[PDB]
């Protein structure tokens, strides 16, 4: 619907004249801001601008799973609320916010104009450790999502901070890392676009890999007479042996543990053998 | 066995489905054997983990569900064929190793 | 001297883009296998590498 | 516990330019041409058109 000028800036520490330039989820300048109460998809994080009481937060909102209500009768409680509270955590005691959710964090920041540009302050960071992907409303105003882009703040009262993937005046202020530039002609890196998409392609394989049968067998070879088996044409799902099989022992070389559910190789080999703990 | 779970950039069941920890980690880890508190002859089955989730936990997350879970994204009912129960208790036992 | 000091720049940036294929005894040369193989924390010593 | 048996399986791998055998649980997605868009072509993660 509209647009959002130069708004939705918020602190991502103490720092002061500095021109810090920095990576994070930002809203692009001069984007598509949303206008309204129904059930908002929360994505990445949110500006929410502006009656209003608060808001809740969560991802089924049916007491199936842990939800926060944020209100002011302030009160922020996360429990399993029906849309009463029971197995739950967290208690505690022109309008703009910026909301995200990072290692189980919430980051509430908070900002107030009489109604531009202005630079949200951090309220709150609240360790909720939940799933948000909706929200909802408590009671005209706008709804706008953060997307990952890289930002030039000036700085500790952030001013005149600048978006570089919006404009080739942009893009060469931020390459040169100064707001005042000179006549001239100047190079610049590329700040314009970056992946959003992914492709995958993987071969076609469906048949899965026997470890069950492999780690479960009765007899197993001396160390001395330890045996070789090639694992060929099969996926390897560690997950599924989860349900046993406690792995006293998981020690990967030159891979990552977490990397092996997205690898693949050309060739698998198995030695098996019994030790001494 | 699961102890060695507990650290940035682990895997496994308690890592990816129980608790995650940031691959920042900026902290300490503190863990000491209870046999002699948490556990019973009969055994004590009050300890429960979860073994099935569609995706892995994010950082510092937490999962308080009891849906009936399914592979195949089907409208299970009840435990049975092709409806597991997400959580499943550890049994610890005084002599078990 | 015009042929040497057009040669001298071209050996000169042929020198610079086949330095990309020394791994400089990291696990590889490349950044993609590097994350493709190695999770983050541990990648970062061969990227920095 | 150290005089106890302990079932050991030491798995290698092997990650060269030949036809892979041995594949991760991911499903593979739409094939887009013309854009700059991450890629996973059988471990091989990158970025480009």
């Amino acid at each position: 619907q509209f647009l959002s000028s130069h708004r939705g800036v918020y602190y991502p520490i103490f720092r002061s004249n500095v021109l810090h330039l920095v990576q994070d989820h930002f809203l692009p300048f001069d984007s598509n801001v949303t206008r309204f109460n129904p059930i908002i998809p929360f994505r990445d994080g949110i500006y929410f601008a502006a009656v209003i009481r608060g808001w809740v937060f969560g991802s089924t909102m049916n007491n199936k799973s842990q939800s926060v209500i944020i209100m002011n009768n302030l009160v922020i409680r996360a429990c399993n609320f029906e849309l009463n509270a029971f197995n739950c955590t967290f208690e505690y005691v022109l309008r703009e916010f910026v909301f995200r959710n990072k290692d189980g964090f919430l980051h509430v920041y908070s900002g107030y104009q009489p109604i531009g540009f202005n630079a949200l302050k951090p309220i709150f960071k609240l360790p909720l450790g939940i799933n948000i992907t909706n929200f909802r409303t408590l009671l005209a105003y706008f709804v706008g999502y953060l997307k990952p882009t890289t930002f030039m703040l000036k700085y500790g009262t952030i001013t005149d901070a600048v978006d570089c993937s919006q404009n080739p005046l942009a893009e060469l202020k931020c390459s040169v890392k100064s707001f005042e530039i000179d006549k001239g002609i100047y190079q610049t890196s590329n700040f314009r676009v970056a992946p959003s998409k992914e492709v995958v392609r993987f071969p076609n394989i469906t048949n899965l890999c026997p470890f069950g049968e492999v780690f479960n067998a009765t007899t197993f070879p001396s160390v001395y007479a330890w045996e070789r088996k090639r694992i060929s044409n099969c996926v390897a799902d560690y997950s599924v042996l989860y349900n046993s099989t406690s792995f006293s022992t998981f020690k990967c070389y030159g891979v990552s543990a977490t990397k092996l559910n997205d690898l693949c190789f050309s060739n698998v080999y198995a030695d098996s053998f019994v030790v001494k703990g | 066995d699961d102890v060695r779970q507990i650290a940035p950039g682990q895997t496994g069941v308690i890592a990816d489905y129980n608790y995650k920890l940031p691959d920042d980690f900026l902290g300490c880890v503190l863990a000491w054997n209870t046999n002699s508190k948490d556990s019973s002859t009969s055994g004590n089955y009050n300890y429960l983990y979860r073994w099935v989730r569609r995706s892995k936990l994010n950082p510092y997350e937490r999962d308080l569900s009891n849906d009936i879970y399914s592979p195949g994204g089907q409208s299970c009912s009840a435990v049975g064929p092709n409806c597991y129960n997400p959580l499943r208790p550890y049994g610890f036992f005084t002599t078990a190793g | 001297k015009l042929q040497d000091v057009v040669n001298q720049n071209a050996q000169a940036l042929n020198t610079l883009v086949k330095q990309l294929s020394s791994n400089f005894g990291a696990i590889s040369s490349v950044l993609n296998d590097i994350l493709s193989r190695l999770d983050k924390v541990e990648a970062e010593v061969q990227i920095d590498r | 516990v150290g005089h106890q048996p302990y079932r050991v399986v030491v798995l290698s791998f092997e990650l060269l330019n030949a036809p892979a055998t041995v594949c991760g649980p991911k499903l593979s997605t739409d094939l887009i041409k013309n854009q700059c868009v991450n890629f996973n072509f059988n471990g091989l993660t990158g970025t480009g058109v």
